[PDB]
């Protein structure tokens, strides 16, 4: 759900939607990391989790539909870009 | 493949002249066709170096997919024919003059198959167009699938590029004299390849962008497994280590100034030391312009 | 006193009567005096008490204090709390560089390329 920069979890945030206190999350989490659907790193200290990468799964037409935007929004940063570096250097050097 | 016995796939000219050459021999009225060609090369690790090519009789319908003609004949007649002329001349694959694959392919791939073991596709245009290279190659492997599906004999994509020999090296440069490349130094040939890359990249995006719009609407069926991988991408953006990256980029950029400083500081004062020597030898000329 | 930030130039405006034609004009310059002021009381402190911020703006009463307190937007607590707007949000961002310092790198290479 959290798609950003924002990637931590709270213990206590995950504790309350996996019906378990917070001295099972730890393993719960390790087994995680170990399948392999989780990859990342356990900031015990300061009670959050690294949530790094994800494994993939199925997505449907509505969520599609907002890649599309998400993808058409970066192909403009490119060619933003390459128009930055046809002006001046591109025209001088070749 | 799996196997580490197919990578790079390395193409001399004079092939692609010979493919370009072999799609206006055919070029009458039946141009505007997919022609065929058998690959000869030589190979010893992750390379299929390819060499040769000689057009195959080749025929196909035009709206069906099991209507295809190759005289395999030829090709059993012909193989000797350059063989008994050079040794180290298998048959390393085929070419199909693009322009993007066709079902019919894989059927293709079996009756050339009966000879090498590994044979490989060479798609090769005969249009320039693409700004990266107009050779993509493709292996005929075949794999099981999480949907449970009955395996399969689909095309994968091995990384490729074109090489070269002395002979050929030469022969192109030749033939190159009137496109001047060479004028062009060092620093500005790599300005060219970052901002020619990004002559890519963008066009690639831009491919996905119009077949994800496809599914979406315009329905195309749904193939789950392209929209997975193009889940990682998205994690894969450099991102969510924002601030301590910055404060790091930063710093090595302030070293590489530092460099840079250097070396503009350097070459300033040897050239000034040449400017000295300009003078002096204009003063010495002075003395003699004189005299009688 | 004016260019240089230095305060107890509005205690001169009423001392410089040698010249009366002076007191009557210098008055103007009060309101800017009083703008500078709270400029820079806004980043230079975070919690004074109002009788205070009364007797450094140089007013008398507390209801102007009031007027004042609410066009800059403060709270009225037991002392006037400040609001963070010094660096409110740092300059913790090089993408915004990104760009222009591409286009200097660019530069370089053209002065580097040039025939001269």
């Amino acid at each position: 759900t959290r798609p950003a920069n924002h990637r931590q979890l709270t213990f206590e945030e995950i504790a309350k939607s996996a019906k378990i206190t917070v001295n099972e999350v730890e393993l719960l989490v390790m087994k995680a990391l170990s399948v392999g659907l989780v990859k990342g790193s356990i900031d015990e200290v300061d009670k959050r989790v690294h949530m790094t990468w994800v494994q993939p799964r199925v997505l449907d037409l509505q969520q599609i539909k907002g890649m599309k935007d998400r993808l058409e929004f970066w192909c403009t940063d490119v060619k933003s870009m390459e128009m930055l570096v046809e002006h001046q250097a591109h025209d001088i050097l070749t | 493949m799996p196997e580490l016995a197919v990578q790079k796939v390395v193409v001399h000219p004079l092939v692609l002249l010979s493919v370009v050459d072999h799609f206006n021999r055919i070029g009458k009225v039946g141009n505007q066709k997919r022609v065929v060609g058998v690959l000869l090369g030589s190979w010893q690790k992750k390379v299929l170096d390819v060499s040769n090519s000689f057009a195959v009789p080749f025929d196909e319908d035009d709206k069906d997919d099991s209507v295809w003609f190759l005289d395999h004949d030829y090709l059993e007649n012909m193989y000797g024919m350059f063989k008994k002329v050079n040794a180290r001349e298998r048959i390393v694959g085929w070419y199909h003059t693009g322009p993007k694959l066709h079902k019919n392919d894989i059927a293709i791939n079996e009756l050339m198959k009966r000879y090498c073991p590994n044979s490989v596709l060479v798609i090769i245009d005969v249009k320039p167009k693409d700004l990266g290279l107009p050779t993509e190659a493709y292996i005929s492997v075949e794999e099981v699938h999480d949907d449970g599906t009955p395996t399969s004999k689909t095309f994968e994509h091995v990384t490729s590029e074109i090489g070269a020999e002395e002979a050929e090296e030469v022969g192109v440069e030749h033939l190159l004299r009137d496109i001047k490349d060479t004028t062009v130094g060092t620093l500005s040939q790599r300005i060219t390849n970052q901002v020619h890359g990004l002559k890519g990249l963008n066009s690639k995006l831009l491919d996905i962008r119009s077949y994800l719009e496809k599914v979406a609407t315009g329905k195309l069926p749904i193939n789950h497994q392209i929209i997975y991988q193009l889940q990682d991408v998205f994690n894969l953006l450099p991102d969510v280590s924002l601030q301590e990256f910055v404060k790091a980029f930063y710093l090595k950029t302030n070293d590489q100034m530092v460099v840079v400083y250097l070396a503009s500081l350097i070459r300033s004062v040897v050239a000034l030391h040449n400017l000295i020597n300009n003078k002096i030898a204009n003063r010495d000329a002075e003395k003699k312009e004189g005299q009688e | 006193y004016l260019m240089e930030g230095s305060y107890n130039k509005v205690f001169l405006a009423k001392g410089n009567i040698p010249a009366e034609s002076y007191t009557f004009f210098i008055d103007i310059l009060l309101d800017t005096i009083r703008d500078e002021i709270a400029g820079c009381i806004e980043k230079a402190y975070e919690k004074i008490l109002f009788t205070e911020a009364t007797r450094i703006l140089f007013f008398n009463t507390p209801k102007k204090m009031t007027d004042y307190a609410k066009k800059r937007g403060w709270v009225l607590g037991p002392n006037n709390y400040y609001s963070f707007a010094s660096q409110q949000q740092k300059p913790e961002d090089t993408t915004i560089p990104s760009t222009e310092l591409a286009k200097q790198v660019i530069e370089y290479a053209r002065q580097l390329e040039m025939i001269v």
